[PDB]
């Protein structure tokens, strides 16, 4: 069984996700230009959020020896351990190691034992370190996301021993795209001097960019293969699903928030349970033009309801039932589609829907799983 | 030369996005697509305005496209006739060798505009035989001065010297 | 008789097929640049789907000796298996072992017996292995997708002593091409170090590419050739066709979906029954230009309807093999608001379309042929 | 009288015709590179096709001994028949069987009656076999493609005399060249292991060359020579012309059609009745370049119509009239609407085109000549 989350959000002028030059990220969908927030940005915003701080047990550290000497003390062991890291397949690249490692937060302490194994160093230390790196995955975020960790070549040619470090997936996130044609802007900024007497008359204006849009996000959690990655811990998996729902509902990317401050909350969440993943992003192939009578969010929810109903009465099977909820704050935005109610249970509160999903999952509650 | 060396170094400085931009444009001219024109201009024009003997626009465009589709590391002493001679002296001399020899000899009757596709065929033969190096600078100079007789004589002489080892 | 399936499928921004550089696969068609998905990717996605699990009867493998070891339960023959594989003379150069074997898994068990008879001669064991591999063509996937087996003549002892391994494929799949001019884009990503190092400001800005397009996909199935490939087992052929039509409309390539999750569904499926293969890819020779009124998918389906009508009224014959069903989810996208009905049954459900397809094939029911597994 | 058939046909990404290296066939026309499809490929595809099955009355094989062994096959006829045909003159040069014979397959069983006697001998049997092979040419496909049979004078026993085995072909087929600059493309396939293994440099980065192009194809048929080659069977000649047009319209070469599926019907067919052959390939000397206001096929049709108008005003004499029909599916591509009226019977059905062509040819009917079929085995 697959758990699917579809969100619709509206943002004040924000510039949430930025290019390498400084422009907001855009894309093309349906032949028109749309504002886009990348999947990795959304995943990292959820990963280091506040509600997900309880289950955070992994680091994407690029300087693992600094973390090694950051806990066990004895910073001189950097020049005892870093070269050891250069032997496990990290190539001794431009940084401490340009191969980012994804690893559970506890096993660094185990690597501290490798620090004090001066009698069993060289090849034994490298092989033991490789064993810890390969067998450090039991974390609610590394199980949620993936981990490739293909070591760089030109390593030791004697005893480079590696297990299957690849952990497949449990969560797929699509690039959030707007439901309308994007209109990027330039904020012409200038740097005003404090003391009179600049004596500089020229073009000192600057160019900083931003845009505002209504985004459609799409998550998908596989209920199996997440418990499998968590080694049968059904309660930890239930807590992961609940806290992921919380964080994805109440976290936004921290990109230029000190100057735009667009902490907006979603006005609709649709949670489904089905055996095959479907993405309703094809609803907004036609751009959502705004009429005078309605607003952007209501029209977006209307088109989403249209497409959801057409999918429901279309690719419909008898062995596989579909049950869906529908969240909106105080039922402000119902799943608008004439007199047809689509979801089986309209919900007007967030924690109530989290409890409803959790107790559908097989009898889990938001009290004892934390 | 120095414009050729700087051009090759700039071409190898590119990343996957610009290499894909150039790769999408094989078989096309320069005045057709704006992103390719912008990338090639921003890669080539400072070198032309600095060095007087920089490669011409057509030759540089052809080498850019060939590097895009057939990315080989730059090495000295790995010219095209030498590698073709090394490959050619491994097949039977009755059927396959005359065919490869005719493919190599077609290049002498072609000008610089109609030479992307036979060179692509030759480099595909090179890539099929596990080659990872090429001399881009020497090929660029040979293509720049091509209609002369001594350059073709040296081309064929290098081919014979590689073939009759 | 030929069953032809034409699809129109709009995809969200993703990278479903890449080359060695990492760019999405493209092509030129009509003088402009289009996005493209290879037919090998579509065939593999259909063959390894979840609506095709009961009919997955064949394996394409390179480590076949390991599979024979796993199904044999004895280690020693596995070593001899490689020797027998060496005595099979598949390939011993270039890509090391190579020479993929495509054969049914049940006969894998038979293979084990040929390596469990150590009393037989090694040459005779290799000959029987080659023989039982040559007969291993009882699988619905091998029947549809054909078979290649041409080993190397540079490793043989008793001359060739082979059999006929060529199987004429009953399924033709075209490369999917976008209906409009492709717009390839680059996504600039920087990996973030969670530990504060206060460095790496220009930390190697990467370059990952992606695109979005409305593809047109084409499949053709030969009924008589499939029946001949399945030894005249019509129960398995109807089930294979139905499960193929189900799996082709609900499976997408798995390339880069954990970061570009684009699980979209087809917007319109046309299934025709006729004796000669036709391809409607010439509808989109002039690329679809988006107008402010309609969208991409509606214009694509309108152009497809126009070209299908032109072909039907242009190459009319006395056989009248125009029996075709048009599917759209709850009749969301009708086959053009320009002509009359050109499809015999405007179906709005998927399983009803599958049932109608089987009823035209032989009058069988969808719940009647699902009991024949592989 | 000559029947000229010109076709403009656009194709999907495909690899219909290859060479020894796998790249699609190309050529240089007008100074630039064009994609090419050979004449032998088109002729072979037409010969072995569904719409030409009722007239396929000839075989071009290197194993006539095995064919006659399958035909008669009593006890041992294979070895004796092979020896007889080897002493006939079919030289085994470089141990190759060689000397592809192209006789009509309806006479093959008659050859059995020459190889089923144990008292005939060797040289007399070889002479009789050569005599029955030489005068066996009544076939619609043989009358079109022609045949040359000149055995080498080394294995000949100097007692069997070879009569005339040369038939003038009544069909001329030009190579199909694209109407624009060719743009070859490379596909990088990688095979996948179904059983999971070690994903550490799986390799197998391949190279599949392919291209998509708008081709101009040109066929020509001589009516007098075809009728003479058939030996006065105007009914069978009319059936041959009609079924040739029907097959050549809706068929494609079978090269790599399981990986690609370029089963694309032609977007325009011109049929002209002249007294001298004329090729319109000079229309696309300047390559056709696409714009944003039109497509490739419409521009190709427009250029072809401009050149047809030029060769219809110039090089025109009333002493030899020219009559032509233009066919596009449901009139979707008119013949270059800048002068119009280039053809006279702009229509939109293939079978109506075949019928009108037959009525102009002899006042025949398509439903009448179908019972004049050749050996239908």
């Amino acid at each position: 069984m697959l758990i699917e989350i579809h969100m619709i959000q509206n943002h004040s002028p924000a510039n949430l996700n930025r290019d390498d030059l400084g422009a907001p990220k855009t894309c093309y969908f349906g032949g028109v230009l749309r504002s886009r927030i990348s999947s990795q940005c959304i995943k990292r915003s959820i990963r280091t959020s506040n509600d997900f701080k309880a289950l955070l047990g992994g680091v994407r550290t690029r300087r693992l020896a600094d973390l090694i000497q950051q806990e066990a003390g004895e910073t001189e062991c950097w020049k005892k351990a870093q070269e050891i890291l250069n032997k496990c397949g990290f190539k001794n690249k431009d940084d401490n190691t340009k191969m980012l490692v994804f690893m559970s937060k506890d096993k660094i302490k185990d690597l501290a034992r490798i620090v004090l194994d001066n009698s069993l160093g060289l090849t034994e230390a490298a092989q033991q370190v490789a064993n810890v790196i390969a067998q450090a995955t039991l974390a609610p975020d590394i199980a949620l996301c993936g981990r490739m960790l293909e070591p760089n070549d030109k390593d030791k040619d004697k005893k480079v021993k590696w297990s299957n470090t690849t952990v497949e997936a449990a969560l797929q996130v699509a690039h959030a795209i707007s439901t309308h044609i994007a209109r990027p802007e330039i904020d012409y900024f200038v740097a005003a001097d404090d003391v009179p007497g600049e004596d500089a008359g020229a073009g000192h204006i600057g160019e900083s960019m931003f845009a505002s849009a209504c985004f459609y996000k799409y998550f998908s959690i596989d209920w199996e293969q997440l418990v499998k990655n968590l080694k049968g811990d059904t309660n930890l998996a239930a807590h992961t699903v609940g806290a992921f729902l919380l964080a994805a509902a109440k976290t936004n990317p921290s990109g230029k928030q000190n100057s735009f401050a667009a902490h907006n909350y979603p006005d609709g969440i649709l949670v489904e349970f089905k055996n095959s993943p479907i993405s309703y992003a094809n609803a907004f192939v036609r751009p959502v033009s705004v009429v005078k009578e309605s607003d952007l969010v209501e029209q977006s929810i209307g088109q989403l309801s249209n497409y959801v109903n057409d999918i429901r009465l279309g690719y419909y099977d008898e062995q596989s039932p579909v049950i869906g909820f529908w969240f909106s704050p105080n039922n402000r935005y119902p799943l608008g589609y004439k007199h047809s109610k689509l979801a089986s249970r309209n919900i007007g509160n967030l924690n109530e829907l989290v409890g409803a999903v959790l107790d559908y999952i097989g009898g889990f509650k938001w009290e004892e799983v934390q | 030369n120095r414009g050729t060396v700087d051009f090759i170094a700039s071409l190898e400085n590119l990343k996957e996005g610009d290499l894909g931009i150039l790769r999408k444009l094989r078989g096309a001219r320069l005045d057709e697509k704006l992103p390719g024109f912008d990338l090639f201009s921003a890669l080539w024009w400072p070198l032309r305005q600095k060095n007087q003997r920089a490669p011409k626009r057509e030759v540089a465009w052809l080498i850019a496209k060939l590097f895009a589709e057939f990315r080989f590391e730059q090495r000295e002493g790995a010219t095209l006739p030498i590698l073709m001679g090394g490959i050619c002296r491994k097949l039977e001399p009755k059927k396959e060798l005359p065919r490869v020899l005719a493919r190599f000899d077609q290049l002498a009757s072609l000008d610089i505009m109609q030479m992307e596709e036979p060179l692509s065929v030759i480099m595909g033969i090179l890539r099929k035989h596990q080659q990872v190096c090429l001399d881009w600078v020497g090929l660029t100079d040979v293509l720049s001065f091509w209609e002369q007789e001594p350059v073709k004589r040296e081309w064929s002489d290098s081919f014979i010297k590689a073939y009759k080892i």
